[PDB]
RNA sequence: CCGAUAACGAACGAGACUCUGGCAUGCUAACUAGUUACGCGACCCCCGAGCGGUCGGCGUCCCCCAACUUCUUAGAGGGACAAGUGGCGUUCAGCCACCCGAGAUUGAGCAAUAACAGGUCUGUGAUGCCCUUAGAUGUCCGGGGCUGCACGCGCGCUACACUGACUGGCUCAGCGUGUGCCUACCCUACGCCGGCAGGCGCGGGUAACCCGUUGAACCCCAUUCGUGAUGGGGAUCGGGGAUUGCAAUUAUUCCCCAUGAACGAGGAAUUCCCAGUAAGUGCGGGUCAUAAGCUUGCGUUGAUUAAGUCCCUGCCCUUUGUACACACCGCC
């Protein structure tokens, strides 16, 4: 258990996701490498969960709208 | 009293020899690394020293 | 080797240098906003620098109190003649820095300034020359037998943490 | 010549360390000295644990203070003279160094 | 029939007991600090050092020398030290000298037995803290 | 094939109960050399289901403060009373052991909180791990305790403890044991 | 040879004052008397050369009476002067080994001649008191009440 | 169950005891041999090796802390 | 088919040394042998009556495994737990004396000599001695 | 956190963070770490093995006289994200399992608004007021005391035994310290004397250079003991011998020989704890001239049970009542 995520990653998954949706895709690592160069993220471990949270918009954005 | 009695105790060891640098208090003396500090004067002087709490 | 102290004793002893010599300077430049010691050392010869609020202060008179002072630091930790140099430099931002501010506020309380107007006043100044936020706290005894502990705060703070460490100036 | 120094470096913080090691490893490489690579001493933890309370009352909270030191070798063996060569050191606070000659 | 440079080197590791198994070509011969695999103390568990060969087979060691040098820890971690080095180390000269379908078809005896030889323990030990005796035990307490 | 301590097969031992047939762990996947292994088995729960018997047994045997970590001599252990059994009964020690431990099982208990009459107010009937656990914890502390204050040592005691529990002779503690519990939870129904 | 019980075997001798028990070994046998123990009742046994597996019921007399003159007389058989009881004696200088009702009435002498001359360690025994110095705050209550 | 009091050397009617029926019964151990003959224990280990070197009973184990015998096959 | 001692159990390879030992006599045995313990934390003399020959095999093999022990290295060898009565257990050293005696007995035997450092090393005769014995007793425990 | 939604957008704390552990046969390297290869030896070999085996034997930065970083060290980079699959879920937040994987929850440090008349004036040249200040409550010196014992309590250590004790042999660590401003006091190798405690010369080490390949204990393998307050236990006490110190008595500590007390698993009650954990088991630091049954760390061996609940004990949130607000230690 213990995996809920922060708003400090999701609030950072949900604008990147708004300002990076053609550039960004629906694989993980491809997004822990886009995200390095978007934005400066300070600390690696919140950089991969922040591209785990957006795979896992991008999928359901794929099927149905969400509120980002 | 005079000269031969004032300081002639013989004082090349134990507490009363040593010292704190910092407050000439004898309890809690830290002599590791040459330090001759006091327990609480090294807890305030510690990040001059340049020990920094890790874990 | 047998004359050289090992490593270990060498670092505590210097870190125990920077200690006293920062005591003795606090103790003695402290009505002059005295905000800190630098020291530069290498083999030859030790070089130090006391950040402070008023250079114009700190050396007196043709620089006699630097050269005293130098003389002093001389004789109490047995510094060889002509290796020790002090010099005198200007802290710059000296609102962002937590021990001039605590000296001012011990300065106006000493004055006899009312502890709302003087902690007001210091806050003003350290958001005017540009922090993310500050806190004071005043507490002890005035006119009264029970103590009494004010705080004033404004902006952000941070407490908790490694960032802790180079993001808050403590006095 | 024939000489072959070697210079230590000892200090508490690695990024300054680590400059102050490839600064010189880089200055020396274009003067064409045989640099041995800077060996890495095992680091020396200085550990102090104290109580907290300046009493005795309390819950037995201890303070585990830590003093890294950190110390690295390296070797420059010159076929000529090195001191001529080498006169400047750069230096910044809190690096010490140490000269040491090959017979040490 | 006397191509050098055929050689390989593989550490396994168990609770700060590091061994190093030099899998070199020649004969069948496994030694450990100098000595063979039987009289190695403890005899108990000799089985477990023993257990790379019984199930892979002799005739596939016979093709190889194998010499480990194992410096840490206590008994038992020499032991794991030891039959874990062994284990890696012919799968891995496998890997490197003949095809991975040998290496395929004895490591999946060797995983399906124990994974314990081809991947080491993670676990290492837990720091004391300075309110009990252990890691986690806490002193005793009295309130009256 | 796999010959715990060089011998006693395991192909030929059979679990004649399917409520412990998946609990028990003699099968030739489980089958090891020694009982022997720092295979985390306490991870998470249910693992040590997988975790051989043989194993568990082992570790069960090292208990009451003085030997804790002593896994080597509770190996040599099991070894003297495995070949004791063996030479005194006639078939595969594993198989006794497997009996043992179907007969040692508990199938029943009872547990509640409030105003016992007895022992405890409501029977209930026990999961096939806890029939494994409590098994190898009654065999267990059945042999330490006849081998506590008499010459008789910890391989002979653990030896006619098994022997005993795979049968039914109403000398062995275990046995006893579940006996009276059962007893209680038939009274306490 | 573990063969039957000789016919001369004692179950329980009378050796000095006070009787040992044969059943058990004889080195572990003639511990029962008073001033020997242990590493005693082994040297002697090596400088009186018995088979030490035997037991000490089966010992013959002149093989009892030989340990006997051997323990009681280590200073001409090579007993090391470090080895004995009274050891440079208080009273008359001479090392000896004590090992029967003379070890009682020995410590009887030494306690009495500390509470004649009354030294504090014979206060302490007269009192009944620990003296050797270790606190009586909160233990040694058994043997008061 | 007061005290045991076994005996600490052999006799006439315990000897022969041992040297009938011992090597008759599958698990012969220095204790089941001491309770079954009230001997000390030291004699069980000591006899018991007198008849493994004679060559009525079988060794298996050889261990310290347990030493195993058995009787010998039949038929 | 060559044996060397490390190719055989170490445990029954010293007790054949031992015996050797035992029956070629010429090694100095200290008249107290049969009167002091072994260790400080002994609280009986060893059982064994030839204990001078069991340590002198074990001396000797232990300087086959690694050279330059001393008496400060032997005494560490056959240190071990003293239980100190009612206070915990700790660690102890051995006899001092007994290990120096059983060293100066083996180079009187004339296979043990000092280094160019301190301590002691082996002699190749000590070699050749040690190794056919594990011969011998490599043949034994074949057959 | 998601959702509901007169709220929207945030901030502190939580998290994030730093340190530590787990993986990199990938990078940079190393005569203060080494490893392979090779050369001299030393031995078993001779049946002959001969690119045979062992060597912490000596060497190949003795710098011209091999390479390499796998092992070791320490820097930068990577790697793990509920990422992949199935199931459950508003199908959201997330949860369960499995695969690949070194790892699918490694431990700590830091730590809010505040409150506790909580503890410290015996830490201080932190400090107000009071007290004393020459027959001193200053300071020094001598001795004693802090240990003192009908008794009660707390943290503990050792045991009650054969799963053991003794004797011998075999065999494995990691933290970490080490010669001093004052300051007198370091870790110890090697050889010799003694049985031990110890003593005497001769070095090395200011340290990955020496102790040290830290030959630790438990454990493992053999001997004896044999259910007996017994070869378990070593409490109490006698005698002797050493060490430190100016001084050992009220025994500092250590060693040796003697007596051998309760104790045969402990009432009512009660403590700590979920994986390298409990526990067994030793080794360092601090204290230290001498001192560990303490404490702080480290390593070795290594489990049983549980993946839940509010029953007990507490704490928190919401509703509620209030004549309390110095706030129930209240008011009256
Ligand atoms: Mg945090
Ligand atoms: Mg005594």
């Amino acid at each position: 258990m213990g995996r809920v995520r922060t708003k400090t990653v999701k609030k950072a998954a949900r604008v990147i996701i708004e300002k990076y949706y053609t550039r960004l895709g629906n694989d993980f690592h491809t997004n822990k490498r886009v995200c390095e160069e978007i934005a400066i993220i300070p600390s690696k471990k919140l950089r991969n969960k922040i591209a785990g949270y957006v795979t896992h918009l991008m999928k359901r954005i794929q099927r149905g709208p969400v509120r980002g | 009293g005079h000269q031969q009695l004032y300081w002639s105790h013989p004082r090349k060891f134990g507490q009363g020899s040593r010292s704190c640098r910092v407050c000439s208090n004898r309890h809690g003396l830290i002599r590791k690394y040459g330090l001759n500090m006091c327990r609480q004067c090294f807890r305030q002087y510690a990040k001059d020293i340049g020990f920094i709490k890790l874990d | 080797m047998a004359v050289q102290i090992s490593k270990k004793r060498k670092f505590v002893a210097d870190g125990i240098f920077k200690a006293e010599l920062n005591e003795f300077l606090t103790r003695e430049l402290a009505e002059d906003g005295y905000s800190g010691v630098e020291v530069r050392v290498t083999p030859t010869r030790t070089e130090i620098i006391i950040l402070a609020t008023r250079t114009q202060n700190v050396l007196g008179e043709k620089g006699r109190r630097i050269r005293e002072l130098t003389a002093v630091v001389q004789k109490r930790f047995g510094f060889p003649e002509g290796s020790v140099e002090l010099y005198a430099e200007k802290v710059a931002t000296r609102g962002l820095c937590a021990i001039a501010q605590a000296e001012s506020l011990r300065y106006k309380l000493l004055g006899g300034l009312a502890v709302r107007r003087a902690c007001y006043g210091v806050l003003r100044f350290i958001m005017e020359s540009g922090a993310k936020g500050c806190e004071v706290v005043v507490s002890g005894k005035l006119r009264g037998q029970r103590a009494k502990s004010m705080k004033f705060v404004d902006g952000l703070m941070i407490h908790s943490g490694d960032p802790v460490n180079y993001y808050v100036d403590t006095a | 010549a024939i000489h072959r120094i070697r210079i230590t470096l000892t200090s508490r913080n690695v990024k300054s360390l680590e400059k102050v090691c490839a600064d010189l490893i880089r200055g020396a490489k274009e003067k064409n000295l045989k640099v041995k690579g800077p060996v890495r001493m095992p680091t020396k933890t200085l550990r102090i644990t104290t109580r907290k309370t300046p009493c005795g009352e309390g819950s037995k909270t201890w303070d585990r203070f830590q003093m890294r030191i950190h110390k690295r070798l390296i070797d420059l063996h010159s076929p000529s003279e090195i001191v001529k060569q080498i006169t400047s050191i750069s230096i910044e606070p809190g690096v010490e160094v140490e000269v040491t000659i090959a017979d040490a | 029939s006397k191509g050098p440079l055929q050689s390989v080197q593989v550490f396994g590791r168990k609770k700060t007991a590091t061994a190093v198994a030099h899998c070199k070509r020649g004969n069948g011969l496994i030694k450990v600090n100098g000595r063979p695999l039987e009289m190695i103390e403890p005899r108990t568990l000799q089985y477990k050092l023993l257990e790379p060969v019984l199930l892979l087979g002799k005739e596939r060691f016979a093709g190889v020398d194998i010499r480990v040098r194992v410096k840490g820890g206590g008994h038992v971690a020499q032991i794991y030290a030891i039959r874990q080095s062994i284990s890696k180390a012919l799968v891995a000269y496998y890997q490197k000298y003949v095809d991975e379908a040998s290496k395929k078809e004895i490591k999946d005896i060797l995983i399906q037995y124990d994974r314990t030889l081809l991947v080491a323990d993670p676990r290492r030990c837990e720091s004391k803290k300075f309110g009990g005796p252990g890691a986690r035990a806490r002193y005793q307490k009295s309130y009256r | 094939d796999i010959k715990l301590f060089g011998k006693w097969s395991t192909d030929d031992v059979q679990i004649n109960d399917i409520s412990l047939q998946d609990y028990i762990a003699v099968k030739e996947k489980y089958a090891k050399y020694l009982p022997h292994s720092a295979g985390r088995y306490a991870a998470k729960r249910f693992r040590k289901a997988q975790c051989p018997i043989v194993e568990r047994l082992t570790n069960s045997m090292m208990m009451h403060g003085r030997n804790n970590g002593k896994k080597l001599m509770t190996v040599r252990i099991v070894k003297h009373a495995f070949e004791i059994i063996h030479l005194l009964t006639g078939e595969n020690p594993l198989q006794v052991l497997v009996n043992a431990i179907i007969n040692s099982g508990p199938r029943e208990d009872s547990t509640r909180i409030g105003r016992a009459g007895t022992v405890r107010r409501q029977a209930v009937d026990v999961s096939p791990l806890r029939r494994v656990n409590q098994a190898i914890w009654l065999l267990c502390t059945g042999a330490r305790e006849a081998a506590f204050r008499n010459i008789k040592t910890i391989a002979e005691c653990l030896a006619d403890e098994l022997i005993n529990a795979a049968k039914g002779s109403s000398n062995s503690y275990a046995i006893k044991k579940k006996d009276e519990l059962e007893r209680v939870a038939k009274s306490n129904r | 040879m573990s063969l039957v019980i000789p016919e001369k075997f004692q179950h329980i001798l009378r050796v000095l004052n006070t009787n040992i028990d044969g059943r058990r070994k004889i080195a572990f046998a003639i511990t029962a008397i008073k001033g020997v123990g242990r590493r005693y009742a082994h040297v002697v046994l090596r400088k009186a050369d018995i088979d030490l597996t035997k037991r000490a019921g089966e010992l013959t007399e002149d093989e009892v009476e030989r340990v006997i003159t051997i323990m009681q007389n280590p200073r001409q058989y090579k007993i090391p002067d470090w080895f004995l009881n009274r050891q440079k004696d208080v009273k008359d200088g001479k090392y000896s080994q004590v090992l029967a009702n003379g070890l009682d009435n020995k410590l009887r002498e030494d306690l009495e001649r500390l509470k004649k001359i009354r030294a504090h360690r014979g206060l302490r025994h007269f009192w009944g008191l620990r003296v050797r110095g270790q606190h009586t705050k909160t233990t040694g209550r058994r043997g008061r009440t | 169950r007061d005290k045991l009091n076994n005996l600490v050397l052999f006799d006439k009617a315990t000897y022969d005891k041992l040297c009938k029926e011992v090597p008759n019964y599958k698990l012969i151990t220095p204790a089941v041999v001491s309770e079954r003959l009230k001997i000390r224990g030291s004699l069980a280990r000591a006899a018991l090796q007198e008849l493994l070197s004679k060559g009525l009973i079988k060794l298996v184990s050889k261990h310290r802390a347990q030493v195993i015998y058995t009787r010998n096959t039949k038929g | 088919p060559g044996v060397t001692v490390k190719d055989v159990n170490q445990q029954e390879f010293v007790r054949a040394l031992a015996a050797f030992l035992k029956k070629s006599g010429k090694l100095k045995v200290p008249e107290w042998v049969d009167t002091v313990k072994l260790a400080k934390h002994k609280e009986l003399a060893p059982y064994d009556e030839n204990w001078f020959y069991t340590r002198a095999a074990s001396t000797a093999r232990h300087l086959y495994l690694r050279g330059g022990a001393g008496v400060g290295s032997m005494t560490k060898i056959y240190g071990g737990r003293q239980r100190n009565g009612v206070m915990p257990s700790h660690f102890s050293r051995g006899s001092k004396s007994v290990a120096r005696r059983v060293l100066q007995a083996l180079e009187g035997l004339k296979m043990v000599e000092k280094d160019q450092d301190g301590g002691r090393k082996l002699t190749p005769q000590g070699q050749r001695d040690l190794d056919r014995i594990a011969g011998q007793v490599a043949a034994a425990n074949k057959k």
